[PDB]
């Protein structure tokens, strides 16, 4: 029944600062040093960074260091980079089980970038299905944005779904998809479709008129 | 030294899950094999393991409805878990134990749902006709169950600046996502290659550079 | 030999 408890999530860290993630085991890990650290980025499998408490796995950057023994362990990230945005897990092994900590998400604050915006009308073949989806993308931005949809200038409330890519390994930026779903009848009843992406006081807009496509 | 999970896909509540971990390049007689799962958007959890001598270990919630066995001649380890609930929905990994715990399988997605399987429909994403013509093009992948789909571009030769968004589950229980890629206005056609392993469905779509008709080729879509 | 010594005692 050994349990591992880590630094609460999330950890917000400016590029170049030093991150510390702490991990405490309710019982000593086997032989004091059966403790690994794992890195995971959304949509990818976990990768071991550290095993035996302090041994760097092959190819892992010198930025990472594991320390500790028994019940108390630390992972540090020296001069944290955008590539280090991820969730980190400690993993202990005992006499008759293994376990993982709850994970600590590290969100890396890099240099701000305004989004660009693309909008994509439904193909003829999508309109023919009876249900239209209109796709907006907000590209390469930081910090976070909000998105609205306008139909003939009127802001929508329902039929909107958003999905965000994880932080970019080079520049810390996000990408966002936003979709508006309507019936083909509803779609054909309006002219102008607008995706508006707001980042603080700045807005970027991209539009199409149905009849132009 | 590698592992591969199989047996994932869509299951109904009350069904039994049977995952096989197939190992290569090391002996089961020298290593433990651990099973770990991860619910969508959540943490890693150890389910149980089998040791180098073939005895199993289980977490408290798993013990009474899980069995972990192995076949040393066939290089497999099997996880059997009865009485699936939707909360068992997760990626399931097998991994090679020992102080160096770095070798995992790629994972297999298990979806527990009362919904019926559905293969994705794919639709091209191109800018609305009418502006001056690099361009970003895409495919919308919608109406599928269970996860995952795979999406490549030009059979995987086109990877720079591909953005494939996380899936979103709709109220229907179905999933959708889009993939976009940026290409130079004067480069060859781009095709998204979508696969849905659960239904063995493949869908490829070549994406036009805009919704405008070209003068040449076929003209199967007129305005109405 | 084995690598899962965590699960075993000598005696």
């Amino acid at each position: 029944a050994a349990v591992l408890t880590q630094t609460p999530s999330p950890v917000s860290a400016a590029v170049g600062s030093t991150v510390t993630i702490n991990c405490q085991s309710s019982q000593s890990v086997y032989s004091k040093n059966w403790l690994s650290w794992f890195q995971q980025k959304p949509g990818q499998p976990p990768k071991q960074l550290i095993y035996s408490a302090s041994t760097l796995d092959s190819g892992v950057p010198s930025r990472f260091s594991g320390s500790g023994s028994g019940t108390q362990f630390t992972l540090t990230i020296s001069g944290v980079q955008c590539d280090d945005a991820a969730t980190y897990y400690c993993q202990g092994t005992y006499g008759d089980a293994s376990a993982f900590g709850g994970g600590t998400e590290v969100v890396v604050k890099g240099d701000p970038v305004a989004p660009t915006v693309l909008i994509f009308p439904p193909s003829a073949d999508l309109v023919a299905t009876g249900t239209v989806t209109i796709v907006c993308v907000a590209n390469k931005y930081f910090p976070d944005v909000t998105v609205t949809w306008e139909v003939d200038g009127t802001t929508q409330t329902t039929g909107i779904e958003n999905s965000k890519t994880p932080q970019n390994s080079a520049d810390c930026t996000y990408n966002l998809s936003s979709t508006l779903t309507l019936t083909s009848t509803q779609y054909n009843s309006h002219k102008e479709y607008t995706c508006k992406v707001t980042q603080g006081t700045t807005s970027v807009v991209q539009s199409f008129n149905r009849g132009d496509c | 030294q590698s592992l591969e999970e199989s047996g994932g896909g869509l299951f109904k509540p009350t069904d039994t899950l049977t995952l096989t971990c197939t190992v290569s390049g090391f002996s089961l007689s020298s290593y433990s094999i651990r099973w770990v799962r991860q619910a969508p958007g959540n943490g890693l959890e150890w389910i149980g393991a089998i040791g180098s001598g073939g005895n199993a270990y289980y977490t408290s919630w798993a013990k009474s409805r899980s069995t972990i066995t192995r076949n040393t001649n066939e290089n497999t380890v099997t996880l059997k878990m009865t009485s699936l609930t939707v909360a068992d929905t997760a990626t399931y990994f097998c991994a090679r134990g020992g102080i160096n715990f770095g070798i995992w399988g790629p994972g297999t997605l298990v979806t527990v749902s009362s919904g019926q399987p559905k293969a994705p429909s794919v639709f091209p994403l191109a800018p609305c006709c009418g502006d001056t013509p690099t361009v970003t093009l895409g495919c919308l992948v919608k109406g599928y169950l269970p996860e995952p789909v795979t999406v490549t571009w030009n059979s995987g030769t086109l990877t720079n600046g591909v953005r494939t968004f996380p899936s979103v589950r709709q109220s229907s229980g179905l999933y959708s996502l889009s993939s976009v890629v940026s290409v130079t206005s004067s480069s060859q056609p781009v095709t998204c290659n979508v696969a849905h392993p659960a239904t063995n469905t493949k869908v490829d779509k070549t994406v036009a550079p805009s919704t405008c008709s070209k003068p040449g080729g076929s003209h199967h879509h007129h305005h109405h | 030999p084995i690598y899962d010594i965590n699960y075993y005692t000598s005696e």
